[PDB]
RNA sequence: AAGUGUAGUAUCUGUUCUUUUCAGUGUAACAACUGAAAUGACCUAGGCUCAUACACAUUUUUUGGCAGGACGGGAAGAGGAGACGUCGCGACCCUCGCAGAGUCGUUCUUGACUUGGUCGCUUGAUGUUUCUUCUUCCCGUUC
């Protein structure tokens, strides 16, 4: 149920396809540094036993409410958050060099809830929010661009200077 | 741990001849 | 009034008893007796189960080596910029599809034989290589 180190030790640990490295988390449930899939992760915690060797984190298909409780992980480049219930984002996330975030199919409602993504310095190049209610709200794309200009590709679409300028105009 | 100081018819089945290995072919 | 010895028998009761094998004696077969000693691993009582000279003299390791305050972005205003390459955001474009690839011998899967590219960046990222900062506003850390 809980993400605990006993679970941290023994999931299917291997190397991504992309050759991204990691060591996974499954004594009986939810995982980390690879395939954190399908074990009903309520709250992220106990990332310390990850002890840094992980490029990627496939959190998908859990019951995560928010994204806090991230120990300092220099190595983590990619977070695959899909199919959870992320309502909010922490803010002091700042895991330096988090290049990719996958928020697909979650429950982030408001633009303002997206604000904490601006904190990601210049590393968050790829962000995908598609599948959230916030996407339907007006001027969603432009607000994400003006809020986090660090993003190079949003919703698998590329930013482009045209809508950068429109984001400036509004 | 806890070493504190202070201060059935065996011969009968052989006698009767049973429980001895044998085989009918 | 009581009473002995030779041979032999029966019957109580007390007492003893396997960690496992192997081989010999013994036995009608047992029993009994005589000798030795496996230890380790694995599978669901069992096992054709398993085991007990040199690396300093040209291509490598004995070498050609040595020499309120601070920070960090991003923007504006005043007094970092040229080549030459190498991998990326977009596209008015190109192009249009299932397969390391292509063929054969033998068998239900192997052995042989041959042989993104272009344009922008409308302020993408990077190593030669020559020359010559201040002020203001915003957002993060620290005290």
């Amino acid at each position: 149920m809980k993400f605990t180190p006993s679970i941290v030790i023994d999931a299917p640990q291997y190397y991504v396809d992309h050759f991204n490295g990691k060591y996974n988390v499954d004594k009986c449930v939810i995982l980390r540094d690879l395939q954190l899939e399908t074990d009903s992760e309520s709250m992220p915690s106990s990332l310390k036993h990850l002890t840094k060797p992980t490029h990627i984190l496939d959190l998908t298909n859990n019951d995560l409410i928010m994204i806090p409780d991230l120990s300092r992980r220099d190595d983590i480049h990619t977070l695959l958050l899909g199919r959870n219930n992320i309502v909010e984002v922490d803010g002091r996330l700042l895991p330096m060099n988090v290049q990719n975030l996958t928020l697909s199919n979650n429950s982030i409602r408001r633009f303002e809830d997206l604000q904490r993504l601006r904190r990601a310095p210049r590393t968050l190049k790829n962000l995908t929010l598609i599948g959230n209610q916030v996407c339907h709200l007006a001027n969603y794309r432009e607000h994400v661009l003006r809020l986090v200009p660090h993003l190079e590709t949003l919703d698998f679409q590329n930013v482009t200077a045209e809508e950068r300028k429109s984001a400036m105009s509004f | 741990e806890g070493a504190e100081q202070v201060d059935m018819p065996y011969w009968l089945y052989k006698l009767h001849g049973l429980d001895r290995e044998y085989r009918c072919e």
